[PDB]
């Protein structure tokens, strides 16, 4: 069984350098063609580079030619993508892939790594600010009410939002983060509840931001 | 000459497919690599009067970087004793060759 | 650079996705499937070969300068994004992937519930106001959110975000965030969020007065 396990992704500033690892198990990376395929947040797959280790033949997409450098260490049985002179457009999940035979890349890439996220930005890791989205006083007397939390100005992705520590999941809607022009992300998370529960039941949003080691529990009330 | 160079490659490909001994496939691949590298420096009719720096001529020589690379791949497998693999590898040059005829003829 | 195309279909539907090649597409093409958070999976290799463990309702064919992925009867777990690997052309990059096609669940029109939220007092202390507008559990995806500040229609000072189709009711939800400086927020009184959507006979506006 062929396995590709990646690592090395993370944060880097424009112009910085970063080296991704594609660790191979189940076959001898010497006799293969290894490929890097990347995908920017919300866009499509873009092939980037490939190497046939045994022969040394190497190929690159134009968008990374001269900046990236694919390679392999057969004793470690892993392939690498050295990324120099990085830019914001290089922000993507990077996959490694491999075809059935070292020469069957044009028929398809059978095996894929799990992918690692690379975020290019001059921002420094920073926890979020959580603000309440209080339920309208004048909502349906016995109908539905909406409340939530605004998670603002954090870097990098991701943040986790939960409600009442997991006891609250029906009606939850945590939105995709948007990249504010400051370079920091912000998102909202909302939940609809019975209007009647507002005065009695208690609603807390739990906002975890692992990169900065920030965890903010904020209570939302009218 | 370009058309000769392809005659070489197409003939020697058949030699690999039909080969009885490893020496046949290696000597075939070696012939194919020179013809390929030779063709790369030619210019075909469809680009008769195109600048050597043009996109079309960059594309022409780039495609041969693939064909040579794929040959080199087969040659390495052969030189390493993976001679059956070198033969399967060489079948791929039919796909490469089809992309040539499609584009320039 | 490019976002995936989208396509709405019901379970049991027959769908055929077409990728366009600059020549006689010949054999060396592939089709991938991808679900969010996950790597793509090989579906069809060598134009028409079914990769292992792929249901027989997927098929791949090729005709002239076009080649196609067909799903004979869409099953719930076939809603995903689909990518084709273009055939190599002379001088091209070694591998090239097509744009990408997202297949989404058709469902009946549903109008959004709309809620507006004034900025907290905590956030006004920071110097920024974030007015938030919620459009909850609607379909189809296409909604328009017009921000009005004291009846002055706004543009250029908000951001939106949409959730993926809900797993239970196949609806979408959208959050709009108007962002003003605290000084600008206090110079105005009525903050309105006007929502227009196929499911609304006429726009729905939600608003509050500052204080």
């Amino acid at each position: 069984e062929v396995q590709l396990v990646e690592s090395g992704g993370g944060l880097v500033q424009p112009g910085g350098s970063l080296r991704l690892s594609c660790a191979a198990s189940g076959f001898n990376i010497y006799y293969s063609s290894m490929h890097w395929v990347r995908q920017a947040p919300g866009k499509g797959l873009e092939w980037v580079a490939s190497i046939s280790p045994y022969s040394g033949s190497t190929y690159y997409a134009d968008s990374v030619k001269g900046r990236f450098t694919i390679s392999a260490d057969t004793s470690k049985n892993t392939a690498y993508l050295q990324m120099n002179s990085l830019r914001a457009e290089d922000t993507a999940v990077y996959y490694c892939a491999r075809p059935w035979y070292p020469w069957s890349y044009w028929s398809g890439l059978d095996y894929w790594g799990q992918g690692t996220l690379v975020t290019v930005s001059s921002a420094s890791t920073k926890g979020p600010s959580v603000f309440p989205l209080a339920p309208s006083s004048k909502s349906t007397s016995g109908g539905t009410a909406a409340l939530g939390c605004l998670v603002k100005d954090y870097f990098p992705e991701p943040v986790t939002v939960s409600w009442n520590s997991g006891a609250l999941t029906s009606g939850v809607h945590t939105f995709p983060a948007v990249l504010q022009s400051s370079g920091l992300y912000s998102l909202s998370s909302v939940v609809t509840v019975p209007s009647s529960s507002l005065g009695t039941q208690t609603y807390i949003c739990n906002v975890n931001h692992k990169p900065s080691n920030t965890k903010v529990d904020k209570k939302v009330e009218p | 000459d370009l058309e000769d160079n392809w005659e070489t490659l197409n003939d020697n490909l058949k030699v690999i497919e039909k080969a009885d001994n490893a020496a046949q496939v290696k000597d075939a691949l070696t012939k194919m690599r020179a013809a390929a590298l030779d063709a790369q420096k030619a210019t075909p009719p469809k680009l008769e009067d195109k600048s050597p720096d043009s996109p079309e001529m960059k594309d022409f020589r780039h495609g041969f970087d693939i064909l040579v690379g794929q040959i080199d791949d087969a040659l390495k497998l052969a030189n390493e004793g993976k001679v059956k693999e070198a033969q399967a590898a060489a079948e791929q040059l039919k796909t490469t060759r089809n992309a040539y005829i499609q584009k320039y003829l | 650079t490019q976002s995936p195309s989208s396509l709405s279909a019901s379970v049991g539907d027959r769908v055929t996705i077409t990728c366009r090649a600059s020549q006689s597409v010949s054999s060396a093409v592939a089709w991938y499937q991808q679900k969010p958070g996950k790597a793509p999976k090989l579906l069809i290799y060598s134009a028409s070969s079914l990769y292992s463990g792929v249901p027989s309702r997927f098929s791949g064919s090729r005709s002239g300068t076009d080649f196609t992925l067909t799903i004979s009867s869409l099953q719930p777990e076939d809603f995903a994004t689909y990518y084709c690997q273009q055939p190599w052309s002379w001088g091209s990059a070694l591998i090239t992937f097509g744009q990408g096609t997202k297949v989404e669940i058709k469902r009946t029109v549903a109008a959004p519930s709309v809620f507006i939220f004034p900025p907290s007092d905590s956030q006004l202390k920071s110097g920024t106001a974030s007015v938030v507008c919620l459009l909850n559990n609607f379909y189809p995806r296409e909604a328009k959110v017009q921000w009005k500040v004291d009846n002055a229609l706004q543009s250029g000072n908000s951001q939106e975000s949409v959730t993926e189709q809900d797993s239970k009711d196949s609806t979408y939800s959208l959050s709009s965030t108007l962002t003003l400086s605290k000084a600008d927020y206090e110079k105005h009184k009525v903050y309105a969020c006007e929502v227009t959507h196929q499911g609304l006979s006429s726009p729905v506006t939600k608003s509050f007065n500052r204080g």
